[PDB]
């Protein structure tokens, strides 16, 4: 249900993995993609210039994993 | 006889403009100077040959009164120099001596191209020798003039300032309605047999001019007697006796060639709210957002609310986008012109952003209009999914340098519509321009069963099939592919037709000595063909949109606000 | 001394087209104008230079019985400014007074180019008389003026507007039954020997013109002249002079034709049986292609709109062109072929707008099937999906999606593609409006090899020992080129072996100086020969990719239990 996906903006590198958790009954708490890769960022890349380029990589990168 | 109102069709509320504009003012001159106000000096026409922009001035002048003085450009330039300056002055000094009067000068192009196509000295002497005509006529006795060519850019700015041809009329294209009436005008000296009916021709002959329409009777006509010549000033009776059928109308419309083909359409759409028959709070948008600016101005103004520029589409390909497009376009009762992505392709390859404000300008002139960009992430595509630069790019800049650029007073809409909303440039989505998405999902059971019943509208269906059982089963197509299965089971329908006529054939063939097979599409063709039916787009591709409208428009809703 | 239809050749169908739009006027000028019809103001044929345009328009005029007046183009620029116009002005005059009457502007180019062109005043002047002289035709009884030119594009624009120039009969290049007809019309008088087969040579002189056949039959003449010129005409020595076939195949051998660039339009010779294979895919090409032609009542019954095109993929030669061919053979329907290097061309050059062009021709030309011989080049050429910093749209194909797009499907002009690499091609050309179709075409079967085969030898004279149902039987897994190279390896080896035997037969003669053919035919153990120098040009492996290709689309097609209470 995870799958590894490592920040590459303005010469950099990390190590992480993305925990998917669908197919909970609730519905909210299914992962979302957009949040995913905010939080990723975020939590990885915190305040980084020119961020949103890194976030539409890792929502692709998320959703061809998913 | 001359010509008049009656004899012109499809321009009528063009020709009703030209009325407003002219008529008044010829026919009570003494009014004008009473309430001291400016009436026009030159009324320029534009619009593809073929119009019959020449007969719309003709009418005008001889519905009132006046004297009506003919120029046509080619004329004015074979004359040797000198020559075409007299005529070109004659022209106006006789012209003033039966004012009021309305000239008008045929192929103005012709006459002062834009100048950078012109290269002679000669060349610019005539169009100078008409600004000095044009800045006298301001004077002159209640007389106007009309110059037909074939676009704005077609001639040199310097005729169209102040004082000058400065406005301007867009005859454009014929529509089904105009088609019709054009059709009714050439036919009334025709003889045709009741199977006939212009409304049918009217509603396909897409692209076609007022020209191109009496080609094509023309050409119905000459196929009917050359039909007939062979077994047979005139023969008397039996040409008296000539009737045309829709077969002859059918030949000769497949034998055309319409000459606007690819000019940009501008016409009211047909389509209706009850062709998607969904999507109730999408509808809700559309009317706040394109309805009541137009409908309700004072209500705009009592608040201190100013209406939004446009909105964006975004969603799985082919659900309702440009469906939804013309049906909002349809209930306002605007214009509606859209712009597919492979023109913007071609811009952006071509290097002709440029062309945008032309674009900008055809939905300005034709206003209250709903400007429709059916894909605005082609370029973005075509670039890459990257190419390492950013989103920005000279066609969709072009397309903000015009929005930002636009008069709100203009009823003027801008509908995007993409299937990649991430990959849109952000510009675009700035507020200002374009600062709303509306996500159109893939069509639900209801709107399921109004699609198939939209696109069956036009194949007999026998009574059998239930078209709410096949949407019910069909649950996650999208329009494409519900269309798709009515096309494959009209295909098989048509298959065994053909078929059971040449197994009749062949019977009759074996014995020399009659009903339709299949008058209906079966319930067996519709079973046949949803065996071909296929989902075209995944619910992975679903999940980039719900994410999409999940996490934006949704983000930070926290709302649970009042005030103690 | 005097034209008429019997002379004109190469130009049936247009012929026809210029009688039916002209005839009828001019035969019956009272009856016209007393029903409300306009008879063409002016017509504008137009071709590749040498086909005779003028013939056409005396033999209308002579047998109209209307006058004729011929304007030459380079004369009246030839004259001094101020009587070019004082001429056109009397050639329309005289035209006029001597109604009804047919006036042949040739050349008209030179008159009235393209507006670039033009440069001087003088120049426009002559043009805008031209033009005004046109729009003046309409108070005048009975007056047609027919134009030549080379391209639509060629002319001012300003003149093919209405009222003026508006019909255009496009004259073309004559096809194989043209060359043969042009070909009897030249060798009337010339006396011919029993050995000629002008169908034969018609069938070889392919992209002559009628100018080009004439050139032809006098070097063929010539030829002959000087073999007897060592031993006023006297009509029995040129009785003597029998041109024979040697003598047209050295004048084939010389001859340079002027149209061999100049896109061929014509109906395919191929027939199924040529390829006599896939039932399914000639049910679908049928119904896509022949029913729409054949009973147009029948979609107007149902409501449905013909399909706009379909799109082939498979290996590598393999009959992605004889399908297409065959399919427009059956409905008679006129073929235009766009090979890949056309499409990369006009990538390198940026020189897309060409595209109008095909398909303005293509239109003209309905029915007709528009064939793309390679869709994928010009992706193929920017690394395809190997490397790709762009995406799929291109100049070409974007330009293709634009002229495909603003179709009327009317016209029943049906494009076709075809590509070895279906992966690549850019989604936009597969969406709904567009060809919207796959057609997997796979390597021949057993029958279609047989088929392949016959074909492949219907024009070498081969044994009658030769067995082609075994040898399709062994050959599994073998493209029609790879059998095409086996018959080409056969013949090759058959041809060397009967050089090499009469250069013995002439070392005998010289050794021992004092007959039949030693090999009249493909004898068997030519074809066992060639076999073992055959290969696969198509792995199993890249078969597999085709298949799985397959496999893919036809997994989304599901829901093949529709029940239906």
């Amino acid at each position: 249900e995870a799958f590894p996906i490592t920040l590459e903006w303005g010469g950099r590198v990390v190590r992480e993995t993305v925990y998917w958790f669908q197919y909970e009954s609730d519905s909210s708490l299914n992962s979302n993609v957009y949040d995913v890769a905010m939080k990723l960022v975020t939590k990885h890349f915190p305040g980084e210039f020119g961020s949103e380029i890194l976030v539409q990589k890792v929502v692709h990168t998320i959703l061809h994993q998913t | 006889n001359e010509v008049g109102y009656d004899d012109i069709g499809g321009c009528r509320k063009q020709l009703a403009q030209i009325k407003e504009m002219v008529e008044l003012p010829l026919r009570h001159p003494a009014l004008f100077k009473a309430i001291g106000v400016k009436p026009p000096r030159g009324i320029l026409l534009y619009g593809p040959p073929g119009t019959g922009k020449t007969l719309i001035a003709r009418a005008v002048a001889n519905e009132t009164g006046a004297f009506f003085f003919l120029i046509n450009g080619p004329e004015i330039m074979s004359k040797l120099a000198g020559e075409s300056e007299s005529n070109l002055r004659k022209a106006f000094e006789e012209a003033e001596k039966n004012a009021p009067a309305i000239i008008f000068i045929d192929e103005l192009d012709a006459i002062a191209p834009k100048r950078e196509k012109t290269h002679g000295e000669v060349e610019r002497r005539i169009v100078s020798q008409l600004l000095t005509l044009m800045d006298g006529l301001k004077q002159r006795a209640h007389v106007i003039v009309m110059a037909a060519t074939n676009r704005p850019n077609s001639i040199d700015p310097a005729l169209r300032r102040f004082g000058r041809f400065d406005r301007e009329v867009d005859i454009g294209i014929p529509d089904a309605t105009g088609r019709l009436e054009i059709l009714q005008i050439h036919t009334k000296n025709m003889k045709l047999a009741d199977d006939v009916d212009l409304e049918q021709v009217a509603n396909e002959t897409h692209g076609h001019v007022g020209a191109d329409l009496a080609a094509l009777c023309s050409e119905a006509a000459l196929q009917a007697i050359r039909k007939k010549m062979d077994l047979i000033t005139i023969d008397a009776e039996v040409m008296n006796s000539l009737a045309v059928t829709m077969d002859d109308f059918r030949w000769a419309l497949s034998q055309s060639n319409p000459s606007a083909l690819r000019e940009t359409v501008v016409e009211v759409p047909q389509v209706t709210w009850e062709d998607i028959g969904g999507l109730e709070d999408v509808k809700r948008e559309l009317q706040e957002l394109v309805q009541y600016p137009v409908e309700h101005p004072d209500k705009f103004l009592k608040f201190g609310m100013t209406p939004s520029k446009g909105v964006l589409f975004y969603g799985p390909p082919g659900c309702g986008k440009t469906l939804l497009a013309k049906a909002i376009a349809n209930e306002c009762q605007a214009n509606f012109i859209s712009i597919k992505g492979p023109e913007l392709l071609t811009m952006w390859f071509g290097e002709s952003e440029a062309n945008v404000r032309e674009i900008f300008d055809k939905a300005r002139q034709a206003a209250p209009c709903v400007l429709f960009f059916d894909e605005l992430d082609s370029i973005a595509k075509a670039r890459g999914g990257g190419d390492g630069g950013g989103a920005a790019d000279r066609v969709i800049n072009q397309i903000l340098t015009e929005m930002d650029g636009m008069s709100t007073k203009k009823n003027v809409f801008i509908i995007g519509a993409t299937n990649r909303p991430d990959i849109i440039d952000p510009a675009i989505l700035r507020p200002g321009r374009l600062d709303q998405l509306i996500y159109i999902p893939l069509p639900d059971e209801k709107s399921r069963v109004a699609i198939l019943k939209a696109n069956l509208r036009k194949s007999p269906v026998a009574k059998d099939v239930d078209l709410e059982f096949l949407a019910k089963m069909t649950n996650g197509f999208s329009g494409a592919d519900l269309t798709e299965i009515c096309q494959r089971a009209c295909k098989l329908a048509i298959r065994e037709s053909i078929e059971s006529e040449i197994r009749r054939e062949r019977e009759r063939q074996t014995n020399p000595s009659e009903d339709d097979p299949v008058p209906e599409i079966r319930r067996d063709h519709f079973e046949e063909a949803m065996r071909f039916a296929r989902r075209s787009v995944s619910d992975n591709d679903i999940r980039k949109y719900e994410m999409f409208a999940q996490t934006l428009q949704q983000s930070r809703g926290f709302g649970s606000f009042r005030f103690p």
